[PDB]
RNA sequence: GAAAUUGUUGAAAGGGAAGGGCAUUUGAUCAGACA
RNA sequence: CGUGGAGGUCAGUGACGAAGCCUAGACCGUAAGGUCGGGUCGAACGGCCUCUAGUGCAGAUCUUGGUGGUAGUAGCAAAUAUUCAAAUGAGAACUUUGAAGACUGAAGUGGGGAAAGGUUCCACGUCAACAGCAGUUGGACGUGGGUUAGUCGAUCCUAAGA
RNA sequence: GUGAACAGCCUCUAGUUGAUAGAAUAAUGUAGAUAAGGGAAGUCGGCAAAAUAGAUCCGUAACUUCGGGAUAAGGAUUGGC
């Protein structure tokens, strides 16, 4: 499959992803810039530690009217979350890609996130019951989700000067 | 259109904002003017709150209508252990405003100072001040070449003194940092005073003295975010007012087309700095004596901690300070008394104060009883004790 | 296991509601194959499955 | 380790105004708290006696102290099971041989 | 398999909008004649 | 100047890549526009002389379709209330069983019917969608089973009326 | 069962235990409440709220179509054994 812009050899490369899966476009581009770069075991490490409420996403984009906590200190931020559902889908994806470099033969020590990129799915659609019989739409916000792992001219007069420089010192 | 009727503001502008202030321990902003043909006393003291009780006294003031007759008034009662002196720090005059120029500290600091510069102190390797030490290592040329700077350039002097928090019934462990003024001898003698008591401390008795009218300067009491109604004392809107009546009606005019400033508006009440002045001193009780609470009409031997304790905060078994009426900031806060700025002679000053009894009953109820021994007394022998 | 038809059934068999119907709860592997009501005769016979007894009301003080 | 010790827990002081539709839950997420700070395990199991010592008096009927017997088994959890005693006053900590 | 709109990567600017006109500096990029 | 179609002509271009689309790459024209290179693509299309018109959009609270900021925001707060353990499962605040605490309190949150709905009844299998959280559960999804009358009704009689 | 009672309140039979949840307890709200002294000064206006309340006994005016007004007004009593 063709994925987006890469620069990193693909015979060094392992790759996985996943299509439209019900879960939050917003909550889950967070997430992924919040590895993307890092180490696979770092990583990995850290994505558990969010479950357990230890450290946090820190929200840059979409966080319009959030709440503020004390551990978005660690990445100079004052809003972050724990987006649970979309830690989930990102640990299966990151499973499957250590699974395939695995198969491929590669370093599983030197393996680091070199590209993770996010984009919206077609909506599900759904209604809502509005006040004085009305219908207004109430629909989801599914993600695409993919990833990949990496091993890591003179003058005259110009000519002139330089030769009398030369013979000068 | 006009206001169809006149009335006051509500509030007083010169206490914006009300915001929490920026530390627990609020600041000295002014010292006593310096009286140089005087010896070299220190201007202020820190202590902390313990309480407040009841005392009873004589009342001398001519002309008035309970002359010679018996009053009940309330005091607040301030645990003020002796502080210790640990480094002195001098200032010079600049077009800019006065600028610290050096500061030279005690060869032996205590762990009570030494946790005031952690966060983490179960932590850390305590390599506080461990190469200062070193300066005094030698015969002392670096300590004297310091020391010779703040005669030579400095005009005013103050010394850095702390608290022996560990003699309190708090649970806090870390001691309170401050500077104090002194005033009184040259620049010269200022420094040698300060040398000479390095690791030394100074007691409350020392500093001030019976029927001295002192100045408070404490944080106060917070209560978070407030509404207008308690913050600012508006009137309450009707009860047929709908979306709520602890309110504002109207917050400003079409134009200027802004809310003004001067508008009451809902926010933070309490935690604020506050100095309140013109506090008479009633008594300048001591720690090692037995019998604190006593008077010279009372006689019996009870100390000045009611029966059951303070609330809140414990015993006292320091020196302590008995100030009329009631000062800023709650029980177990650090506070710091202030000498008065100016010379107030306006009859309630000069006035000499002698206390005939101080309650000691307890504070957690409607006490009967000022000492156990009467206690036992009125109510004879329980089951309890047979 | 979902042995709601089974207590549907025992409370019929039996003739009380299904609040007074107890299933003995180590036995469900037993009572998830009782699907006609012989077989739900046959545990309430072996104490499989029991009547409960009824609450009481007493009149005494009436 | 595998210790058993016998513990007094006073609820009357955890419960302190709560609302009375909460209380009886809220007894229950305490004895988790409590055995949690005694022996230092993030799995806590509680037997159904003690769900029914801690009902008994109702959803706000919670007594003020309950005697608590609670056992560290085997990668460790705890078990807190009841006591059976005339009163909870006046009772220490002990270590209960096994 | 276009646009609105979006993700990633790369480049650049940003003290209460952004965008534009004339002129040149700097960076990037590029055609024409070697008769 | 540009567009759809028509007569004539260039024995015009083309699967060795026509048309279309993308391209802070190049050239021509004061401009409407025209030409070339690169990428993508797959079957038709153009220059000139003339003929013809359902022939050129930024707006009309324009028509149809698609998509934003708002915004992970408003909100998901009536009807007293849930808790422990085991079983099942990849997964259990919500499924099943047991235990406990509660409520409807016989003008009921009980047990039957009329109108209306039409298989929602029951079993087995099963969870993409639906049950504005969840789901192993379901009035959902897939496949089947089930309604037995001389006496209960219809049918017969007449009422206002047709 | 209580009571005059198919009222309200509690229980047996039977049936449910369903309504997104967890933590915390700021302002302002919605719903439910209490207030020293004064007692409508509030307000267009007693709006809202408060006070009265069952039963037994005593007592009951102007006026009137003689039927009423009337539970007029105004007082006392109430458990358990
Ligand atoms: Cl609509
Ligand atoms: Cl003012
Ligand atoms: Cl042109
Ligand atoms: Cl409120
Ligand atoms: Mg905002
Ligand atoms: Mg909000
Ligand atoms: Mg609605
Ligand atoms: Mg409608
Ligand atoms: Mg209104
Ligand atoms: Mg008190
Ligand atoms: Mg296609
Ligand atoms: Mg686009
Ligand atoms: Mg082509
Ligand atoms: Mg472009
Ligand atoms: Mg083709
Ligand atoms: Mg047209
Ligand atoms: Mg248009
Ligand atoms: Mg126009
Ligand atoms: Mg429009
Ligand atoms: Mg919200
Ligand atoms: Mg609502
Ligand atoms: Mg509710
Ligand atoms: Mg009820
Ligand atoms: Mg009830
Ligand atoms: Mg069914
Ligand atoms: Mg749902
Ligand atoms: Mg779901
Ligand atoms: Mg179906
Ligand atoms: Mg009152
Ligand atoms: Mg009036
Ligand atoms: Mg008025
Ligand atoms: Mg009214």
């Amino acid at each position: 499959a063709r994925y987006g812009a890469t620069s990193t050899n693909p015979a060094k490369s392992a790759s996985a992803r996943g299509s439209y899966l019900r879960v939050s476009f917003k909550n889950t581009r967070e997430t992924a810039q919040a590895i993307n770069g890092w180490e696979l075991t770092k990583a990995q490490k850290y994505l558990e530690q969010v479950l357990d409420h230890q450290r946090a996403i820190p929200f840059r984009r979409f966080n319009s009217s959030i709440g503020r906590t004390a551990q978005g200190k660690e990445f100079g931020v004052t809003k972050a979350r724990w987006p649970a559902k979309s830690v989930k889908f990102v640990q299966g994806l990151l499973q499957n890609a250590a699974a395939n470099a695995e198969a491929k033969g590669l370093d599983a020590t030197k393996l680091y996130v070199s590209h993770i990129q996010v984009n919206q799915a077609p909506k599900q659609r759904r209604r809502t019951y509005r006040a004085h019989g009305r219908i207004n739409k109430y629909e989801s916000s599914p993600s695409h989700i993919e990833l990949v792992v990496t091993e890591k001219r003179l003058t005259s007069r110009q000519r002139g000067r330089i030769a009398a420089q030369k013979r000068i010192a | 259109s006009h206001r169809k009727y006149e009335a006051p503001r509500h509030g007083h502008l010169g206490f914006l904002p009300r915001k929490r202030a920026a530390s627990i321990r609020a600041r000295v902003k002014a010292f006593p003017k310096d009286d140089r043909s005087k010896p070299v006393a220190l201007t202020s003291f820190l202590g902390y709150k313990a309480g407040m009780t009841t005392i009873v006294r004589d009342l001398d003031r001519p002309g008035s209508k309970f002359h010679k007759r018996e009053v009940v008034e309330a005091v607040t009662v301030v645990d003020t252990p002796p502080v210790v002196v640990v480094g002195v720090v001098g200032y010079v005059e600049t077009p800019r405003g006065l600028r610290s120029l050096t500061t030279v500290w005690a060869e032996h600091l205590s762990d009570e100072v030494k946790r005031r510069f952690y966060k983490n102190w179960y932590k850390s390797k305590k390599k506080a001040f461990t190469k200062y030490s070193a300066k005094y290592a030698q015969d002392g040329a670096g300590i004297e070449r310091e020391l010779a700077r703040i005669k030579k350039y400095a005009s005013v002097v103050r010394v850095l003194v702390h608290t022996q928090i560990r003699k309190t019934p708090l649970a806090q462990k870390k001691a309170h940092l401050a500077e104090i003024q002194l005033n009184g001898g040259s620049i010269s003698e200022k420094v040698d005073w300060a040398r000479e008591h390095f690791e030394k401390t100074v007691a409350v008795d020392s500093v001030f003295e019976q029927n001295e009218m002192i100045d408070a300067i404490a944080v106060t009491k917070g209560h978070g975010f407030e509404g207008v109604t308690h913050r600012w004392g508006t009137k309450k809107l009707p009860r047929k007012t709908h979306r709520g009546l602890r309110k504002v009606a109207c917050i400003g005019a079409w134009h200027p087309a802004h809310v003004m400033w001067s508008v009451a508006r809902a926010g933070q009440r309490g935690y604020h700095s506050r100095t309140s002045i013109n506090h008479k001193i009633y008594r300048v009780g001591k720690g090692d004596d037995e019998a604190n609470g006593a008077t010279s009409f009372d006689r019996t031997k009870k100390t000045i901690t009611p029966m059951g304790g303070f609330v809140h905060y414990g015993e006292i078994k320091n020196d302590f300070i008995m100030v009329k009426g009631c000062i800023p900031g709650n029980r177990k806060r650090i506070v710091t008394l202030r000498k008065s700025l100016y010379t107030n002679t306006s009859r309630k000053a000069l006035e000499e104060v002698s206390l005939k009894w101080i309650d000691t009953a307890s504070k957690f109820g409607k006490g009967r009883f000022q000492t156990p021994a009467e206690k036992h007394a009125f109510m004879g022998t329980l089951k309890k004790d047979l | 296991a979902n042995l709601r038809t089974q207590k549907r059934l025992a409370a019929s068999v039996v003739g009380v509601g299904k609040r007074k119907v107890w299933l003995d709860p180590n036995e469900t592997s037993e009572i998830a194959q009782a699907n006609s009501r012989n077989a739900i005769r046959k545990l309430v016979k072996n104490g499989t499955i029991v009547k409960k007894a009824v609450t009481v009301h007493s009149k005494s003080r009436t | 380790d595998v210790v058993t010790r016998e513990y007094t827990i006073n609820l009357h002081k955890r419960l302190h105004g709560v609302s009375f539709k909460k209380r009886a839950p809220r007894a229950v997420k305490e004895i988790k708290k409590f055995a949690k700070l005694h022996m230092g395990t993030d799995d806590v199991r509680l037997a159904p006696e003690l769900n029914q010592a801690i009902w008994k008096r109702g959803v706000k009927g919670v007594e003020y102290r309950l005697r608590l017997r609670i056992s560290r088994k085997r990668p460790l959890f705890s078990y807190v099971e009841p006591v059976l005693v005339a009163s909870a006053k006046g009772l220490q900590t002990v270590v209960v041989e096994e």
